[PDB]
């Protein structure tokens, strides 16, 4: 089947296909499902047009689509110099020229993200579906960490994927982490930002492979099924084995009898070989556990491990080191909010960056230059639709505030800005000159309302609001067991189950949250033994 | 054939520039962003053998991200910005600077979006060492509002003007740079603007009856009054003075019904300015371009060359770089009038590319790097000089060498609704299939997945067709438009464009800027299928939905262990449909899974129906086959 067929035509380039985005290619449907043509004044121009056009088209489906090979051929110097013959491609085929692969590190990261994202979305969907039906699952089936394993060119890569936010993913390998900004596209793919560069990626899961498309290049990862180890498909109990330990078994023959669900299920062998059992008769079974190994003749896929032990690329960081100071506020605060909502790094990484987030926030909130920077952004974004009188007054007042920085009597003139705006509103122009003024000044109103008591009051307000987040969740899971509390939440939030899920998800990471809580108490009520109401 | 460049630095060195550009910020979205990236990347492959030698950064709102805007996937890097109206994301020049410095870029392209009409942006960028792909602010100032434009046009080879306040001018400055200092032209401003009730009449006495009075801040439905009489001038004049109280008002003569031509001007930073070719853009609806044509075939050679010369003289004396357009009003007797200079690349610029074998956005990039015109390849070919060389071009002596190749029609596909006016519509796309062909191409700002949101402008795609002459180009465009398929929640004005291109007035080139307005008032929204066929097709769609829902719900009940009675699984559906006030009542049944029978008033017709995987139906009705689609609305059925 076809999932997408988009040929971006251009000047002097066209083409046509026998199938549309909906539709497919069947058994009796010949190859050659489309043709591209490019015109130029001479050979070189025509080549250039063709190459670019081919690099820009998108064909996605179940079938494979030879395009990248054509590109590689057109970029080969022998073609461009017109030094070819009827045996050119045969010779090149025997030389193993199937190039045009992305860099390994990028491919590994992208495949990891696709696998983990599917696992996470399935967890969310199944858990939420259970909640809608009145079932409560425990808070370890709604995981935020996925283990991904991918083999590329014989090398096995093992990674963990987690999230610091709904859009911020972290890929961890061998103790090294990289951050990626991931956005879900409506067409099924993912938009990545990795090391500055952005990428559009797609994944298709096959029986034993993952097909990863990065831009217009394809990379294929093998899903390990090679060791020929018999594994329990489910949890349960082993009752007995059907055949002798050391006896030969053939594929399709039952070798073991297990029971889960109080309902007995046998187990057929996949491959023909000599079976030796690991677990003794009568044993607890976990899904994917090791039950019995089988010796085969090892046709291939021998020692396809050589486990990669290195570190992934790490140049950028997106930490806003010294960038404007009011953008840093938003950055660190949003990270901490997402911690409060349950998005937390793993063990050695958590509290290695959170402490820094807290320290940077405390420094930012005590800097007198923060509110004027906010004012700059909100005032500059709205030049028109503001009466000139109030505009001039505001600019003057904020300039005065800037002149008084580094002075004990320095206070943000929130009241004075509010005064001039309320003066113009006291004039009160009528009839579309009323509402325009009240609406195009709302950002300024918000800013001055935040800083009525100055940077001190604002600082305290922010930290308090985080503490309130904590209490908003954790006061609901007191008074009894997990399921009872969840049922209380379900019966309160009748019309929305995502709210319930959010409570559960954030409650799952309670310990890490408590670490943050203590750090935020110590930076607020530390060397200042006073408490307001 | 000995040039060996791999990086922009080497290119700048070899071609005699002074600024290297490796990263470009696009302060735009939609079509402009798409087109910029594509054209420049083609050029990049041509010179460097690397299609991604110049990286492009884009600013992404959450709206464009959710709508799966096409430019997002093409870009090399994206930065998020705040959403909403243009003043938070793209018309905020200070934000543009902030991004340009936060992400170290060497240039900023604005195109025909929202910032290229703000003269403050080039200043902000040049102060920080950032090359703007456009004019300097001094030109955009000298090209300020309308009074200054009309005045400054008259300092060199004087184009006729329809009394822009008056016909009075200033001294001669044929090829000298000057600013709009309010010492000499102040008199003209004092005549160009009015204060008292009887000041405007002094224009009316000379221009005649069709007087247009506008405030200096007029626009958006207010501040504009059209006087058709002589004695009613004081009424509407005082009205305009009340539309924008306190502001100066101006009076000008209203245009006649004639043609709107354009000249495309291109210029380097070394004082060389050339005229590429013109455009005829006289297909307009409420002063909005719909169809453009590249060879300006209405104007004779003498007068058209004169218009080109005037446009170039203006560009040279004012100090314009990179690219822009000069508009003229062409009267039927061979007399042109100056209208205005647009200081930016237009959306319809491919029209002159396709007949000149040039690339304008790439030319803008090369100009921004400080390369003169006589070293850019395509220009060198246009004047008959070897591309691989450095010899200068005498642009004045060889100005007869350039010649258009063929004729091009550009048709823009808008999102308005010709039914009940032209209200802009919006929503999701379900299919976008443009079947290109020889000498036809086009491109869109949205893909099959994705849509158009509230802040996403109209003009979501452009189709272009080339021919040897006018007739061939028309033929190509008509066929190609009849072959494309756009389906979604929104409405898509295409059929109207087809009806216009098939109209004899267009094909004989007997049109003016008021053609479409007159046709709109005559209620020309034709291109409807025959009624009987439409009735049958709508009946089949309604009945098929009802039957499939019955099957699905009944089968679902059976799976759950419920038994419903055998009268909720019906094989007959009653359908009622009103067309043009007439009500039609039909019954639909089946003789087989594929054979449907439509019955009305005791008469029956048989139809062979097959379900398509794309949601539509394949019909065979009276021999002829049809492909049909239905969308059910709140109170309407839309049958394609």
């Amino acid at each position: 089947t076809v999932q997408e067929l988009n040929f971006r035509s251009n000047k002097n380039v066209w083409g046509y296909f026998s199938v549309a985005a909906a539709g497919g290619l069947h058994e009796f449907a010949d190859s050659q499902f489309g043709h591209c043509f490019s015109w130029g004044e001479n050979r070189e121009e025509a080549i250039s047009n063709m190459v670019v056009a081919l690099k820009e088209l998108s064909i996605r489906g179940d079938f494979r689509t030879t395009v990248e090979y054509l590109i590689k051929l057109l970029e080969t110097e022998s073609f461009q110099m017109n030094r070819i013959d009827t045996g050119w491609l045969d010779r090149l085929i025997a030389e193993k020229v199937q190039a045009e692969r992305p860099d390994t590190m990028l491919g590994v990261v992208c495949g990891a993200l696709h696998v983990a994202d599917v696992s996470l979305r399935n967890s969310v969907s199944n858990f939420l579906h259970s909640l809608e039906r009145g079932q409560v699952l425990p808070a370890h089936t709604l995981l935020n960490t996925v283990d991904v394993e991918l083999i590329y060119e014989g090398v096995k890569y093992v990674l963990k994927v987690t999230r610091q936010s709904p859009n911020s993913y972290v890929v961890i390998m061998n103790g090294s982490c990289v951050e990626v900004d991931v956005h879900r596209l409506s067409d099924g793919g993912l938009l990545l930002s990795y090391d500055g560069s952005s990428y559009t990626t797609y994944m298709k899961e096959e029986v034993d492979r993952y097909r990863i498309t990065i831009g217009n290049k394809t990379c294929v990862f093998e899903k390990e099924n090679d060791p020929s180890v018999m594994r329990s498909p489910s949890a349960g109990k082993l009752i007995q084995y059907i055949v002798e330990d050391g006896g030969h078994v053939f594929a399709g023959q039952c070798y073991a009898e297990i029971e889960v669900m109080k309902m007995v299920m046998t187990l057929t062998a996949v491959e023909s070989g000599c079976i030796h059992y690991v677990k003794r008769p009568g044993a607890a079974l976990d899904p994917g556990c090791v039950l019995a190994k089988m010796q085969l003749d090892n046709p291939s896929k021998v020692q396809q491990a050589e486990l990669h032990t290195g570190s992934l690329p790490r140049i950028q960081s997106t930490a806003l080191r010294g960038e404007k100071l009011h953008r840093v506020f938003h950055y660190v605060l949003d990270n901490l909010v997402n911690v409060m909502n349950g998005y937390c790094l793993p063990d050695p990484f958590f509290s290695s960056k959170v402490k820094d987030w807290v320290e940077r926030l405390m420094k930012t909130l005590r800097d007198p230059s923060l509110p004027l920077l906010e004012l700059q952004d909100i005032m500059t974004s709205v030049s028109g639709r503001i009466p000139p009188n109030v505009e001039k007054s505001i600019k003057k007042e904020m300039a005065q505030y800037a002149s008084n920085i580094t002075s004990v009597l320095c206070q943000f003139p929130s009241q004075q800005i509010a005064n001039i705006l309320d003066s113009h509103a006291a004039t009160l122009n009528r009839k579309s000159e009323r509402e325009v003024f009240f609406m195009n000044t709302q950002s300024i109103v918000q800013l001055v309302q935040r800083y009525r008591s100055g940077i001190r009051g604002h600082m305290k307000a922010v930290v308090m609001d985080l503490l309130r987040q904590y209490l908003r969740v954790e006061t609901q899971f007191q008074n009894g067991h997990y399921d009872k509390c969840v049922f209380a939440l379900r019966e309160e939030n009748k019309s929305d189950m995502n709210t319930v899920l959010n409570y559960i998800f954030s409650h799952a990471q309670v310990t890490k949250k408590n670490l943050l809580v203590t750090m935020l108490i110590d930076q607020l009520c530390g060397r200042d033994p006073t408490l307001t109401d | 054939r000995d040039f060996t460049v791999a990086s922009p630095a080497e290119f700048v060195t070899r071609f005699g520039g002074n600024k290297v550009i490796e990263k470009v910020l696009i302060a735009n979205n939609g079509i402009a962003a798409v087109k910029c990236m594509r054209s420049i990347r083609r050029w990049s492959y041509e010179m460097f053998r690397n299609e991604r030698a110049i990286r492009f950064v884009v600013m992404v709102t959450p709206e464009d991200l959710k709508a799966n805007a096409e430019y997002i996937k093409m870009a090399d890097h994206y930065v998020p910005v705040p959403g909403g109206p243009n003043n938070n994301n793209y018309a905020n020049v200070e934000l543009i600077l902030d991004i340009a410095k936060r992400i170290p870029v060497q240039a900023v392209w604005a195109g025909w979006g929202h910032a290229s009409e703000n003269p403050k942006l080039p200043e902000l960028l040049l102060k920080n060492g950032i090359a703007f792909m456009g004019p300097p602010s001094q030109a955009m100032w000298a090209l300020g509002d309308k009074i200054a434009s009309s005045i400054v046009a008259q300092t060199a080879g004087i184009p006729t003007l329809p009394w822009s306040g008056s016909g009075l001018r200033v001294d001669w400055q044929e090829n000298d740079f000057s600013k709009r200092i309010l010492n000499v032209p102040q008199e003209l401003y004092e005549k160009g603007y009015v204060k008292d009730v009887d000041d405007g009449l002094q224009a009316a006495e000379e221009v005649g009856y069709p007087v247009m009075i506008k405030a200096s801040e007029g626009g958006g439905g207010k501040g504009i009054r059209k006087v058709n009489n002589a004695d009613d001038f004081p009424n509407l004049f005082r009205q305009v003075q009340a539309e924008v109280p306190g502001s100066p008002i101006f009076v000008m003569r209203l245009a006649k019904q004639s043609r709107h031509l354009e000249v495309q001007i291109l210029a380097d930073q070394y004082g060389n300015a050339i005229s590429l070719f013109g455009r005829d853009c006289s297909v307009q609806r409420r002063h909005q371009k719909i169809i453009e044509e590249a060879p300006a075939t209405i104007a004779t050679p003498a007068v058209f060359e004169h218009m080109e010369q005037c446009a170039v003289k203006l560009a040279k004396m004012v100090g314009y770089v990179s690219a822009g357009t000069v508009e003229y009003l062409y009267s039927q007797d061979g007399s042109f009038y100056f209208l205005e200079l647009n200081p930016r690349l237009q959306v319809e610029h491919p029209c002159t590319e396709m007949v000149a074998d040039v690339n304008l956005p790439a030319a803008q990039l090369q100009i921004a790097m400080g390369i003169p015109l006589y070293r850019i390849k395509d220009i060198r070919m246009m004047y008959g000089v070897s591309p691989w060389g450095d010899s200068p071009i005498d642009f004045e002596d060889s100005a007869h060498v350039p010649c258009p190749r063929g004729h091009v029609i550009a048709a823009r596909i808008t999102s308005e609704n010709p039914d009940e006016g032209f209200k802009p519509s919006s929503g999701t796309v379900q299919e976008l299939n443009f079947r290109s062909n020889k000498n036809v191409w086009g491109y869109f700002s949205v893909a099959a997945a994705g849509g158009l949101h509230e802040f996403a402008d109209s003009q979501f795609g452009h189709c272009f067709s080339w021919g040897e002459n006018r007739e061939e180009a028309i033929s190509n465009m008509v066929v190609a438009l009849k072959e494309l398929s756009i389906r979604g929640d929104f409405r898509t004005t295409v059929e109207y464009l087809i009806k216009l291109l098939e109209t004899e007035s267009f094909q004989m080139n007997r049109i003016d800027t008021g053609w479409l307005d007159r046709l709109i008032a005559e209620k020309v929204q034709a291109e409807r299928p025959d009624t009987m066929l439409g009735v049958v097709c709508g009946a089949l769609h309604v009945a098929d939905v009802s039957l499939r829902n019955s099957v699905s719900n009944f089968l679902h009940s059976l799976e759950r262990g419920q038994v419903l009675p055998a009268h909720t699984l019906l094989n007959t559906v009653d359908v009622e449909l009103i067309y043009e006030g007439v009500k039609y009542v039909l019954k639909v049944t089946r003789q087989s899974p594929n054979s449907y029978v439509v019955i009305m008033n005791g008469s029956c017709v048989e139809v062979d129906v097959h379900r398509l995987s794309d949601g539509g139906l394949l019909l065979s009705y009276d021999g002829s086959s049809y492909t049909t689609y239905m969308k059910e609305e709140v109170d309407r059925y839309r049958i394609t």
